[PDB]
RNA sequence: AGUCUCCCACCAAUUCGUAUGCGGAAAACGUAAUGAGAUUUAAAAAUAAUUGUUUAAAUCAACUCAUUAAGGAGGAUGCCCUUGGGUAUUCUGCUUCUUGACCUGGUACCUCUAUUGCAGGGUACUGGUGUUUUCUUCGGUACUGGAUUCCGUUUGUAUGGAAUCU
């Protein structure tokens, strides 16, 4: 049903920093209708996409990837020092992403 | 190697044989005319009995001997007219030929003895069985209106 | 308790296990199921082969030569 | 031309033909290996999947599921022009050469 | 009264560890005995927790509170039904049963404890900051 | 030792089409060792 | 002019795809009545209470006659819908030898009139 | 077919972090060159699996065990060939580099328990067999079936929290 031109580049996060596959968000299922698929071939963010493509070209940003790859022991760590945080209302078992101490993955579909 | 078995389905279907009385043709009218039901005489080591009986009657001495190793009723009752009867795979015709040639009970008169299904096990028996009575409804149901 | 000592180890024993713990079995089956706990039928369904795996042996392992 | 990365010395000593994708374990734990050129790819699981694949990936509709194939055999260029500050120019002339004009058009470029 | 429950949780948890060390090497690759590591991983957890509470010579610590309250919502609720039904598929299977029936009757004696120590402190879990 | 034995009947009831099977092919045992094998 | 049709869009969640049979203009009759019971005896396993069967176009005549059939042949209520489909067709736009395949797109709304029908057990 | 073995979740590492003749994810797995051996032996018999006979014991053939780490360069010998080049064997010798058996004590620095001596963890260094006689599993993380509903959101996270039934 998609049309041929679909192609949706980002910046990922690291796949071992999610504990469960958790899907998303399910509630305008029924509301899909071929206006959103009409408007999918006007409204495309070329320049994030580009950005993408020519961070995965370049050898040096490629590498920068590979600034701080954590360990399982270090994510495990990260996972426990979590289950006491300072909303203590709610549980949550994944981990949060940082700014800083953190490697920002590009990905291609 | 291996000792294969197979199952034989039968039925007893009572023919109204009833020349003083008109009869209505349908489809309905006349599975209900034959399956009325089954004489209270009626059990299975007096069916196996006449079963024998008419075996050692037809073909003879070896010919019933060959097929009375394996020769048991394993499932029958009198309310349906249906009996599963075990048999070997290499006298199974002589099984199904010896059900066409039954005569009579010793005390009733007047039965057929008709062969649906042959197999080797017994599920896919009962998956027939259950098909079969769900089919006849159909009809049931149908004429009812 | 419900495991003992003997001379070569320590052995569980199955029955004492589960007849000190019988109305524990109770809550948990009432608390899995509400309605068909009353009944009789076959609840849990045949593992599937896919997921199906083999047994491995009781030793630690062989060095080679 | 690049040469194989720096793994693990005992099993990059292994192949030194063929090169290993960087799921190999997994497959060869998994799926059957064999080796045509020069790389090591999979052949297929252990357990049958025939009509598995049709009623998944085919263009059947009831497809309640999904395959993941490893590509990294695929090997890949590259190319880009530094001959200047502008257009590819000379990335047309080089495409419309290596393929047909089909891939040198205004569809696929813009 | 929170020696008696802790003191049968871990003397549980010594059966736990015994026949998780006998059949390690026989069920290595299998889904209930991974459940059966999980369950243990988070017993273990939970026993550690009350020890570090115990040996402290008195009852007080303020993460203790918070981190057993996020560990308890996850065994009660969440795992528990999986666990449940796994243990059960596996003895329907009829391979191993005489293992799969002590395995459903650990997990129903260690379910009451844990609800147990719950309804006792949820008291001290609605004192202290929350709920 | 009957009441148990009940309860457990009860219980393959449950997972098991046949609960009386195990028992007779002696298939439920009443001990299982727990020791590293020497 | 050069124009090609894709399929509707199917949102299906998990289950709204197994107890349903999408005819085809080339299904055959004796198949369709197959899967129309094959689907009629999982339903309940599968924990639905109807069939649906979901036909437009040209296999609109034949859904009505397999929907006909289990009305009186097994005595089972049948409802019939009336709906709506937008269908996205892909044209070439007016605006060098190349294929006609790779050219400029547009793409177009059509509705299309089908026929829902559910089968009860 | 067979009371044989192993894979069918990961783990910059208490997780066989095994560059060890070759191939191989593993295998109580295949094969290659040399030497030796027969209850007088490393071990088979006349005081884990399998097979009716169940290796050998003039020579051959078959079984078991004991050695040979991958790639590049120089010299010598043998063959076709006699500018030269190719193959096989043998000696010198370099390149192939993740600050890791485990564990105890002392010293030096930093953080929490909301001043300190002290109590616990991490890292850098030195010294030692130190009762590591449980010579067979004992480390960490992971809700993997389907349906629906409630709530917060440009003040912060662009998605998160929890609930009912099978």
């Amino acid at each position: 049903a998609l049309p041929q031109r679909c192609t949706f580049a980002f910046e990922a996060i690291d796949p071992r920093h999610l504990a469960a596959p958790k899907k998303l968000n399910d509630s305008q299922r029924k509301t899909v209708n071929s206006d959103d698929i009409l408007s999918l071939h006007e409204n495309y963010p070329q320049d994030e996409i580009n950005a993408v493509f020519n961070e995965l070209c370049d050898p040096e940003s490629r590498t920068q990837s590979y600034n701080n790859q954590n360990t399982l022991k270090e994510i495990s760590a990260r996972r426990y020092k979590l289950l006491t945080a300072t909303p203590n209302s709610i549980n949550k078992t994944t981990v949060p992403f940082k700014e800083s101490d953190d490697p920002s993955i590009p990905l291609v579909i | 190697v291996r000792l294969k078995s197979r199952y034989i389905l039968f039925e007893i279907i009572f023919p109204p044989t009833d020349t003083n009385v008109e009869e209505s043709v349908s489809k309905a009218d006349i599975l209900l005319s034959h399956h009325r039901a089954s004489p209270a005489d009626v059990s299975i080591k007096s069916i196996l009995q006449e079963i024998r009986r008419s075996l050692s009657l037809n073909l003879g001495d070896y010919g019933s001997a060959k097929c009375n190793s394996l020769l048991q009723l394993k499932y029958f009752s009198n309310k349906t007219s249906t009996g599963i009867i075990r048999c070997h795979r290499e006298d199974c015709d002589l099984v199904i030929m010896a059900l066409m040639l039954m005569s009579k009970i010793g005390d009733v008169d007047g039965l057929i003895v008709n062969p649906v299904k042959v197999s080797g096990t017994i599920k896919k028996i009962e998956q027939f069985a259950m098909r079969r009575n769900s089919k006849i409804l159909n009809i049931i149901k149908c004429s009812q209106s | 308790t419900p495991s003992d000592l003997s001379e070569s180890g320590s052995k569980l024993n199955v029955d004492q296990f589960i007849s000190s713990r019988q109305f524990e079995v109770k809550q948990l089956q009432l608390a899995m199921h509400n309605s068909k706990a009353a009944s009789s039928t076959r609840i849990f369904q045949a593992l599937p082969r896919k997921l199906r795996r083999r047994t491995a042996s009781h030793n630690v392992r062989r060095i080679p030569k | 031309l690049a040469p194989i990365p720096k793994g693990r010395v005992k099993y990059t000593k292994r192949q030194k033909h063929f090169a290993w994708l960087p799921t190999h374990i997994w497959n060869a734990k998994r799926s059957h290996m064999m080796k045509r050129w020069g790389y090591q790819m999979v052949w297929a699981p252990t357990q049958k999947c025939f009509k598995l694949t049709h009623r998944l990936g085919g263009d059947t509709c009831s497809s309640d599921g999904a395959l993941c194939m490893d590509s990294s055999y695929i090997g890949t260029i590259i190319v880009k022009d530094k001959s200047n500050d502008s257009e590819g120019d000379f990335l047309k002339s080089i495409i419309g050469k290596l393929t047909a004009e089909r891939a040198n058009l205004r569809k696929y470029r813009e | 009264e929170m020696d008696n429950v802790i003191r049968s949780l871990e003397q549980e948890y010594r059966l736990i560890l015994l026949l998780n060390h006998r059949n390690k090497n026989q069920h290595r690759a299998a889904s209930w005995y991974g459940s059966f590591n999980e369950m243990k991983r988070n017993c273990g957890q939970i026993i550690t927790l009350f020890s570090s509470r115990r040996l402290q010579a008195k009852r007080l610590k303020d993460v203790e509170w918070v981190k057993l309250h996020r560990l308890l919502q996850r065994a009660l609720f969440r795992q528990l039904k999986r666990w449940y039904w796994q243990f059960n598929g596996v003895i329907a299977l009829g391979q191993f049963v005489t293992l799969g029936c002590t395995l459903v009757t650990l997990l129903a004696n260690v379910r009451a404890l844990y609800m147990r120590l719950w309804e006792i402190n949820e008291t001290e879990f609605i004192r202290c900051g929350c709920l | 030792d009957r009441t148990q034995t009940f309860i457990k009947d009860c219980l393959f009831t449950k997972c098991l089409e046949d609960p009386e099977k195990p028992f007779n092919e002696n298939r439920f045992q009443d001990t299982l060792l727990l020791l590293p094998t020497d | 002019k050069r124009v090609t049709k894709h399929p509707s869009l199917k949102t299906l969640t998990h289950k709204q795809i197994h107890t349903t049979i999408f005819v085809k203009s080339t299904t055959p009759y004796v198949s369709a009545l197959k899967r129309i019971n094959k689907f009629l005896d999982s339903v309940h396993k599968q924990g639905s209470s109807y069939v649906a069967v979901l036909g437009m176009g040209k296999a609109v005549e034949k859904t009505l006659a397999l929907g006909c059939h289990f009305q009186d042949q097994k005595n089972k209520k049948i409802e019939v819908y009336t709906k709506t489909i937008e269908v996205l067709d892909e044209v070439i736009t007016e605006g060098s030898d190349v294929e006609d395949d790779d050219k400029e797109t547009q793409l177009k709304k059509r509705a299309v009139s089908g026929v829902e029908l559910r089968i009860y057990v």
